[PDB]
């Protein structure tokens, strides 16, 4: 479930094999022509489609990419060199953008940022002001 | 399939100026530094693919891959915390209705009263 | 028609087959290479690498060193060549301690301590026999005329 | 079918907008907030596409405003004309031009700086000007002050008529975007009717008027008794008695039997004994036979006539079994992109300045250059610096065009999509090469010095020592020299004289000699070849990764000029394509400097210098460059602190004003720095403390101040640093040549 | 890992989230605002860093903090 | 092996043995054939352009000082350049041979082009073609060339320099 691609220097390299590697698999309608973020164009295939690249990154703006074609299934996984698979993109379901029920606040500060303490009044205690 | 086996990596968060390993870890349970390319008939590190006839490109062959069903079950896998929340307010079986009924991403996409809506027909 | 395709049938994959990576010259050259050719003992690896190498490396301090110009300036260059494979000899030693440790190893795979250890051995040896085979060789240069 | 298709009345003509700046732009049309606003409006005023998202539109505004700079160059060239009518000593210049000073700028006699008014010669005070003008009028024939005169006021009459033109075709007839896309006709008006048709009828001019005057100039008649231009038209008998072919008229060139006219259409090669300049029966003979080879070029595309070829066409069979489907696109590309044929057009002009700079002095074309040395000088430098702008700026553009203009779509599997798809080898590659080639070339002039300073100086990389001789080149040279007979065997003389061959002389100065190339020369050649590389290095990186990196995999929606995207990743300043061609800028002044220096420093010491009677060479600084140019020590030496003697020691007598130049390119070069050195946060947080202090008097604008963008200080940096070092380089040049020519 | 907070001046826009590259960001259920919606990091660990969240946020002063840390891999942004 | 090989086969004569000297030859030594016809082709279309440049005087090396006359060349060079050009073309051949063995391996594509394309394609076959026929009438302008030289004495251009 490849899409039609002749291959570049810019894919993947030993890290893909040995830490980490990251794939994305989306439904396109149609053959499409889009552009791959390492270089060079590719056609969608008709049908389900499969991509391995080396970064996140480079599977989110891809799927930036294809939200322009109309495509919105697109999920994101990361895989290790064990073939153990984790799913990372939407987490939940539903995209981040959209507040979604279930989901529970990481990192917020009861405050405005001007009220973080001061860092004298912290040294040697091993913590930043803004973790405290 | 474990789902923490991405956070039990060897990364040890530092007591300041570290986010740490966040929902998924923070790096690869697997210790990139392995050895470079070896001679014809041998193997670099553990997992890594034989090279045949041309070892200098063994680097090349890829190990590690995403097959469909892998993919579906990690999904269900990974987000069966948000499908067992979305069944705790929408209210076993119920949940095998709507999953097969309309989908199991269309599951995690809908909501609470839309399903309610969709559990009326049967 | 398409002398270019994607490394291993792999799109995705940061490599291409081209003439130059995947010749038929290419691939019979590199697995005959001592690096890579199938059966050799990393000892004798080394040697092979060793010998290729002190041969041509007296060659620049011989004819281009400061004592060029003396009668002692073959004997100068072999000295700068043996000078030069023991800083290389360093750097494949301090090499394999930081790629390998210093634990046992497990396996005869050249990519291991002890086989590194013999495959540094050879290169040295090789080398600086290399070295004065070539100081040897070019103490008598033959004419060719009959 | 090619047809011409006008909108009419397309644009009111009214001063509203005057009124309104920044109107072209929806952002900046609704008037300053800060002052950022304002450094907007200038930097996105031609900057048409982002103005517009119509083609056509945008086409419409480039071919008037293409008008417009048609019509500053009318009158920059007119004001030239009119200076040389009643600033200049032109007529004197003609009856003496060895020892006359060509002069063309009076200053006002003001806080006195007079001074700059020099005793330049024929009754005359004036500025030594270097830009070739009274060369170049004696060659056209111009004797008389009253035909510069109606030059200038036919200059004038056309700088007006190309204002009208371009209000014209912009506000009354703006062309539809169906008549711009026409690649073949433009073609072959542009080669046919531009090329062929000016070059004819330049030949015309040469042969009825250059030619006469000049042959009677040379032959020592005093320009108040050489026959008005007319006259030799309509006196067939006047020029029997120069060219004699020209009493049997035009009947050989019908009959076929073109060889009659071998009197003044010839092949002689070589110089002008008299002039020093090229045989203007040659240059006739050459603008003649190139009008024909470009009308003959411009019957090639197919316009109306069935006959004729399609660009698309011969594009698309150009494919082979390396390169997929090869040329396919670049049809489409080259006519809907403004920023690709602004890429190729801008690399072509600069190239060939490059080109110009060489066969100019090599080949010195106008009476009187060659041992004009503070011109030649001037000439070489300046076209040079003109050709690596330009150059830069074609690769400019095509990022341009990677970013805005680039469609995958239009571009599956062509030459474009797989270069794209191996930037990564061809980037190594050429990384590789620069370092390969900065060791070898300047380590070659590191170990000289080191092995100089030592006292070793048999271990140097010289002529009497290890030796790099450029054999190769002087393989061309030979053969160029045996050229005249044997290979071109019509030629009388070597192309150039710097291949071989005797020396001219021309007022007892040298005018050309042959340009012997040893190690020095091969260093300097591996120095330019380096710096090249490097230049090249950085503007095809930026071009190639201009849309995408593995760095930043999204370049193309942050734009062609973005300041970076955040310190994340390590920290990514300076990714943008923009940003690229910030830093080739740098290398091409780097490259530009070394090659003009080369330049000024081998033909002072092995070519121009004064020749006694008897034979006896004594070249302006000695011959010095074969040992003293092998090393940084000599360059420091023997080229900057030896011939900055006159810049720095002109106060006082009429090259003062390069003096104080000298000093206040310095004093800006200096001034660069500190854009490019420092942030903007800094002084944003600076303008905080100016602002409190206005604020504190009950006044501030609601301009609000701010500190310029991260972009705009390295723009301001950039342009403050060429400017300085540029600068310091005119007058550098500009008081050492007055002084040795 | 880098650091991201969000402070309770969050007005819930979703721009930071919108923003993110690397989809560090989420948007959640919260009473403080209008919106009904603050800003969440649960994903620090993909963090590149560019601070584009910074930019796209609208309140003054900032109500999303990237403070840079220790690097991994993945804030280096690396390919290899 | 005759209804299997179609590199070599081109017009005017078509399939051309007429000595029988391909009948009753087994695949190997059919294949020794094209690859020695191959060989003989490639040395002599290299032999021919450089005896062209050694002729027509451009032969710049050893300060040109070497005979324009090829066949005098050859004696006047020393006989280390000639050990290196054997060694060399030996090394060469070695290669070769370990290419030769290869599975799959067709008769002269040292290049081993066949893991890209194949005489199922038209382009190929006819470049291959090209190279065949070029590699023959090369074979024949080296003898003829060195017949001329030899007994005819001149060692240039013979048939066009007539012309003009
Ligand atoms: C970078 C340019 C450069 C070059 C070409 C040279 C060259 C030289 N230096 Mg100098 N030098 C330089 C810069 C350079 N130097 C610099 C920057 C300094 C410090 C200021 C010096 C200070 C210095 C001192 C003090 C001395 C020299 C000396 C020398 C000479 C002997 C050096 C030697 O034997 O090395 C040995 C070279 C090698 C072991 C290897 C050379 C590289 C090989 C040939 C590359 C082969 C690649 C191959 C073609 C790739 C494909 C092969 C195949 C498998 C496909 C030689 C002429 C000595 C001398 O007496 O001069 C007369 C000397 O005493 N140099
Ligand atoms: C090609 C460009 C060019 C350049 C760089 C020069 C340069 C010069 N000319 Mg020449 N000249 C030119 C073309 C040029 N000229 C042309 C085409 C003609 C024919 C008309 C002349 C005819 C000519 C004569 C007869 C004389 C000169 C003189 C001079 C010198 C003094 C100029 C001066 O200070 O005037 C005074 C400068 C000003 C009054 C500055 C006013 C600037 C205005 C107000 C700003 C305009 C900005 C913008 C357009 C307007 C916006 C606002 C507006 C709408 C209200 C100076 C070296 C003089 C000279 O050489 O003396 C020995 C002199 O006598 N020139
Ligand atoms: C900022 C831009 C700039 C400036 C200020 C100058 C300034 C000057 N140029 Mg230079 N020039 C430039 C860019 C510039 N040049 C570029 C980009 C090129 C490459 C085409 C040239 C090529 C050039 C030539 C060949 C000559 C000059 C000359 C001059 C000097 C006399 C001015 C003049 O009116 O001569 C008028 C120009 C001529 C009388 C000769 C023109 C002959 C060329 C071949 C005509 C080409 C026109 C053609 C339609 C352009 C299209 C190219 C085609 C491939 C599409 C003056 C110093 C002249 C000089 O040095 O005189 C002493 C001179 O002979 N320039
Ligand atoms: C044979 C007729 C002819 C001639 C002489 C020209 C000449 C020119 N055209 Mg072209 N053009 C033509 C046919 C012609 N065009 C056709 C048929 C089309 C439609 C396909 C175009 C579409 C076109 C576009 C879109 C553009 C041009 C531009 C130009 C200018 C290029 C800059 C330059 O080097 O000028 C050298 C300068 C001179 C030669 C000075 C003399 C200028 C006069 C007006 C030339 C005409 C005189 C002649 C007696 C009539 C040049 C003046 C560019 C331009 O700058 O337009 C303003 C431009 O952008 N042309
Ligand atoms: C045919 C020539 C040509 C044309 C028509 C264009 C046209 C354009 N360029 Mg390109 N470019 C060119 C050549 C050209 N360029 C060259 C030679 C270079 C290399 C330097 C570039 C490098 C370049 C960059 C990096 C960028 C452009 C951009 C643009 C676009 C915006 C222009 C604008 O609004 O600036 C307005 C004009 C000014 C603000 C004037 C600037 C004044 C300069 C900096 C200094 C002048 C010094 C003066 C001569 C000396 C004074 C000395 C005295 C004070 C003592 C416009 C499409 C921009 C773009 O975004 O494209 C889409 C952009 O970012 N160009
Ligand atoms: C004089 C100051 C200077 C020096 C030495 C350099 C050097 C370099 N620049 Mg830099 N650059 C400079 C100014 C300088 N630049 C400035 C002011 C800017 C801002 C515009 C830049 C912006 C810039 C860009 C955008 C790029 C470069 C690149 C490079 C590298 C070019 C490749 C190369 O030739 O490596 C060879 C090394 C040298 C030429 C330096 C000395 C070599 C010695 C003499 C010989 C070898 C000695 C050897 C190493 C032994 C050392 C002994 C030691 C252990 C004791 C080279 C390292 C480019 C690059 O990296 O390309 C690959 C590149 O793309 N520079
Ligand atoms: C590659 C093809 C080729 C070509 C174009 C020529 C061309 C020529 N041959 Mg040669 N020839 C060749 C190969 C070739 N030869 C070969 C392979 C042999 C067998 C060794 C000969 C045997 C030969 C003889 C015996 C003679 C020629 C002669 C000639 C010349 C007279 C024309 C002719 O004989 O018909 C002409 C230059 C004649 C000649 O050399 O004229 C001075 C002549 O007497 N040829
Ligand atoms: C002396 C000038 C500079 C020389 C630089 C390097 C010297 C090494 C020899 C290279 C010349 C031949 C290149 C291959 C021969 C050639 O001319 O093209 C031959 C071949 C053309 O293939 P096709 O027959 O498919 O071409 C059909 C054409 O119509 C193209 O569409 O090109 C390729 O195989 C890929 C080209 C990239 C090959 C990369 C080789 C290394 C290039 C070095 C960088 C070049 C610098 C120039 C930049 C302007
Ligand atoms: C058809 C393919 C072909 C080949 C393979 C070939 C080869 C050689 N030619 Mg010939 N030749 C033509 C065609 C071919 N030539 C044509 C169409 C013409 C009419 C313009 C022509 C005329 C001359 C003249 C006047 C001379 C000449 C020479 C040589 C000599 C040196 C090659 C070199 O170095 O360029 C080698 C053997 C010179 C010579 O024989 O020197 C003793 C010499 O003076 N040629
Ligand atoms: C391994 C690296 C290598 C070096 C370092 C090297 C160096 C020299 N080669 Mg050699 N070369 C090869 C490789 C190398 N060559 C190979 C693989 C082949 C077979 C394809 C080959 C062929 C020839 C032929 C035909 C000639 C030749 C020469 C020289 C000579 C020139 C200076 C001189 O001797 O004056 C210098 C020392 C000429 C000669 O020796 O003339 C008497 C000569 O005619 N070579
Ligand atoms: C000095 C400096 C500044 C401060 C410089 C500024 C703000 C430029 C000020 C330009 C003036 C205000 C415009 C020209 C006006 C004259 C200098 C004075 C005339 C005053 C009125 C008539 C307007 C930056 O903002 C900056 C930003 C990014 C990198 C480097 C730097 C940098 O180096
Ligand atoms: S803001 Fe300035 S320092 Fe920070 S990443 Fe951007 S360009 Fe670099």
């Amino acid at each position: 479930p490849f899409p039609t691609f002749g291959g570049s220097t810019g894919g993947w390299l030993r890290a893909a094999e040995v830490e980490e590697k990251y794939a994305i698999t989306w439904t396109s309608t149609k053959e499409q022509i889009f552009e791959m973020p390492t270089g060079g164009a590719a056609i969608m295939r008709n049908g389900e489609n499969l991509l391995y690249l080396a970064r996140k990154e480079q599977c989110l703006a891809l799927s930036t990419q294809l939200r322009t074609f109309k495509i919105n299934d697109y999920k994101i996984y990361r895989i290790f060199p064990s073939g153990e698979v984790q799913y990372l993109h939407p987490k939940d379901g539903v995209f981040p953008e959209k507040v979604n029920p279930g989901r529970t606040s990481v990192n917020s500060r009861g405050f405005s940022i001007g009220k973080n303490p001061n860092p004298a009044s912290i040294k040697f205690s091993g913590i930043t002001t803004y973790e405290s | 399939v474990d789902l923490d086996y991405g956070m039990k990596n060897s990364y040890v968060p530092a007591t300041g100026g570290d986010g740490g390993q966040g929902q998924f870890g923070a790096q690869s349970p697997n210790d990139w530094r392995v050895a470079g390319t070896s001679p014809v008939g041998e193997t670099s590190y553990a997992g890594a693919a034989d090279g045949g006839e041309e070892p200098w490109f063994a680097e090349a062959i890829s190990t590690v891959s995403l097959d469909l069903q892998k993919a579906d079950e990690t999904l269900k896998a990974f987000t069966k915390d948000a499908a067992a929340f979305k069944i705790e307010e929408f209210a076993d079986a119920a949940m095998e209705e709507l999953v097969g009924k309309l989908g199991y991403s269309k599951f995690l996409e809908m909501s609470t009263k839309q399903l309610m809506k969709t559990w009326g027909t049967l | 028609a398409n002398f270019i395709k994607p490394y291993n049938d792999d799109p995705f994959v940061g490599h291409l087959a081209t003439p130059i990576t995947s010749s038929s010259l290419t691939r019979a050259l590199l697995k005959n290479l001592p690096a890579y050719r199938f059966g050799l003992t990393p000892l004798l690896r080394g040697l092979e690498i060793g010998l290729a190498h002190g041969y041509f490396l007296i060659g620049p301090f011989a004819q281009l060193g400061p004592l060029r110009n003396s009668d002692i300036g073959l004997l100068a260059g072999f000295l700068s060549t043996i000078g030069l494979i023991l800083i290389l000899t360093l750097g494949l030693t301090i090499y394999g301690a930081a790629a390998f440790g210093q634990e046992k190893s497990n396996g005869s795979e050249l990519q291991t301590k002890k086989s590194w250890d013999q495959f540094k051995g050879g290169f040295f040896v090789g080398a600086c026999g290399s070295a004065g085979f070539a100081f040897i060789c070019l103490s008598s240069i033959p004419t060719f005329a009959l | 079918n090619v047809q011409v298709f006008v909108e009419k009345d397309a644009v009111e003509t009214s001063f509203a907008k005057w009124a309104q700046p920044g109107h072209f732009s929806r952002t900046l049309a609704k008037g300053p907030k800060t002052t950022t606003w304002i450094w907007n409006l200038h930097a996105d005023a031609h900057d048409f596409d982002s103005q517009t998202s119509s083609l056509e539109e945008v086409s419409r505004k480039i071919f008037s405003a293409h008008f417009g700079q048609l019509a500053i160059i009318f009158l920059w060239i007119s004001g030239m004309h009119f200076h040389g009518a009643y600033f200049s000593n032109y007529s004197a210049w003609l009856t003496d031009p060895i020892s006359i000073k060509q002069s063309s700028q009076v200053v006002w006699p003001i806080v006195g700086q007079e001074i700059l008014n020099a005793d330049v010669g024929g009754n005359f005070q004036g500025i030594q000007t270097t830009s070739g003008w009274f060369q170049m009028w004696r060659a056209e024939g111009i004797t008389s002050e009253v035909e510069l005169y109606w030059t200038a006021i036919g200059g004038l009459a056309m700088s007006a008529i190309m204002l009208f033109a371009g209000w014209f075709h912009y506000h009354k007839a703006a062309p539809k975007l169906e008549w711009f896309q026409n690649a073949e006709s433009m073609m072959n008006h542009h080669l046919a009717g531009l090329l062929g048709l000016g070059c004819l009828s330049w030949s015309g001019h040469q042969i009825h008027i250059a030619l006469p005057i000049n042959k009677l100039l040379d032959a020592g008649v005093s320009p108040q008794e050489i026959p008005l231009p007319h006259e030799f038209l309509i006196n067939r008998d006047l020029m029997a008695q120069l060219y004699p072919s020209f009493s049997k008229g035009l009947a050989p060139f019908f009959g076929g039997n073109w060889g009659e006219y071998s009197d003044f259409l010839t092949f002689k090669g070589g110089l002008n004994p008299v002039t020093g300049g090229l045989w203007l029966s040659d240059i006739a003979h050459h603008h003649l036979a190139l009008s024909v080879l470009f009308i003959i070029a411009g019957h090639m595309y197919r316009t109306n006539w069935g006959i004729g070829h399609n660009m698309k066409e011969i594009l698309e069979a150009h494919k082979g079994p390396f390169t997929g489907e090869g040329h396919k696109g670049l049809y489409e590309i080259l006519t809907t992109s403004w920023h690709a044929q602004l890429a190729i057009n801008l690399a072509m002009m600069g190239s060939l300045s490059i080109i110009v700079a060489h066969h100019m002095y090599a080949m010195p074309p106008y009476p009187y250059l060659a041992t004009d040395y503070a011109t030649q000088l001037s000439l070489f430098t300046h076209h040079m610096w003109i050709g690596g702008f330009c150059v830069v700026g074609g690769a400019a553009h095509g990022a341009i065009f990677m970013v805005r203009d680039y469609t995958p779509a239009n571009n599956y599997n062509n030459l474009l999509d797989r270069v794209l798809r191996h930037r990564d080898a061809i980037i190594s590659h050429l990384n590789w090469v620069c370092i390969f080639l900065g060791c070898h070339a300047f380590g070659f002039y590191i170990h000289n010095d080191t092995m100089r300073a030592l006292g070793r100086p048999q271990d140097m990389f010289s002529d009497k020592a290890i030796q790099l001789q450029p054999i190769f080149a002087q393989w061309i040279q030979n053969i160029h020299l045996l050229a005249p007979g044997t290979t071109a065997p019509n030629a009388l003389a070597t192309t150039s004289y710097a291949f071989g061959g005797d020396v001219i002389e021309v007022g007892g100065k040298i005018a050309m000699m042959p340009i012997k190339l040893g190690t020095a020369d091969f260093m300097v050649h591996h120095i330019h070849a380096f710096t090249i590389h490097v230049t090249v290095l950085i503007l095809l990186k930026g071009v190639l990764y201009a849309r995408s990196s593995k760095l930043i995999p999204d370049k193309a929606n942050l734009g062609f000029r973005f300041p970076c995207d955040g310190p994340g990743r390590g920290g990514t300043c300076q990714s943008s394509s923009w940003d690229h061609v910030f830093l080739g800028l740098f290398w091409m002044y780097n490259s530009i400097s070394v090659v003009i220096f080369h330049f000024s420093w081998k033909m002072q010491s092995d070519v121009w210098g004064t020749i006694t009677p008897d034979g006896a060479i004594s070249h302006i600084t000695g011959g010095n460059f074969a040992q003293s140019s092998i090393t940084i020590n000599g360059w420091l030496r023997d080229f900057l602190w030896s011939q900055a003697s006159q810049v720095i020691q002109s106060y006082g007598s009429a090259s003062s004003a390069y003096g104080l130049i000298f000093l206040g390119a310095h004093f800006i070069w200096a001034f660069s720095l500190m854009f490019l050195f420092s942030g903007r946060g800094y002084w944003q947080e600076l303008i905080e403390s100016i602002v409190w202090a206005h604020n504190k008097l009950n006044f501030a604008p609601t301009i609000q101040p701010r500190a310029l963008s991260i972009t705009q200080g390295r723009a301001v940096g950039l342009a403050h640093y060429l400017l300085g070092g540029i600068g310091t380089t005119w007058a550098f040049f500009l008081a050492r040549a007055i002084s040795i020519t | 890992s880098h650091t991201v907070k969000i402070y309770d001046t969050c007005i819930g826009c979703t721009q930071c989230v919108r923003a993110c590259p690397t989809d560090v960001l989420e948007m959640v259920p919260w009473d403080g605002c209008k919106s009904g919606q603050i800003a969440s990091s649960p994903r620090v660990e993909d963090c590149v860093g560019c601070k584009r969240c910074e930019t796209a946020c609208p309140t003054d002063f900032l109500s999303v903090r990237v403070y840079l840390g220790a690097e991994t891999t993945r804030s280096l942004g690396l390919a290899y | 092996w005759r209804d299997e090989v179609v590199v070599g086969i081109t017009a005017p004569v078509g399939f051309f043995d007429p000595l029988g000297l391909s009948k009753g030859k087994d695949d190997a030594t059919m294949a020794y054939y094209r690859e020695a016809e191959l060989k003989n082709g490639r040395v002599a279309m290299a032999a021919c352009l450089g005896w062209y440049l050694n002729a027509g005087g451009v032969h710049p090396a050893f300060n040109s000082e070497l005979s324009n006359d090829p066949l005098k060349a050859m004696v006047e060079l020393p006989a280390v350049g000639w050990l290196q050009f054997v060694l060399g073309c030996g090394a060469i051949e070695w290669l070769g041979q370990q290419i030769k063995e290869r599975p799959g391996y067709v008769p002269g594509d040292l290049l081993g082009a066949s893991y890209w394309v194949d005489n199922s394609d038209e382009g190929w076959v006819m470049y291959q073609n090209k190279e065949l026929n070029n590699g023959r009438l090369a074979m024949l302008a080296i003898v003829g060339m060195v017949y001329q030289d030899v007994f005819v004495g001149d060692y240039g251009d013979m048939m066009y320099k007539q012309l003009v």
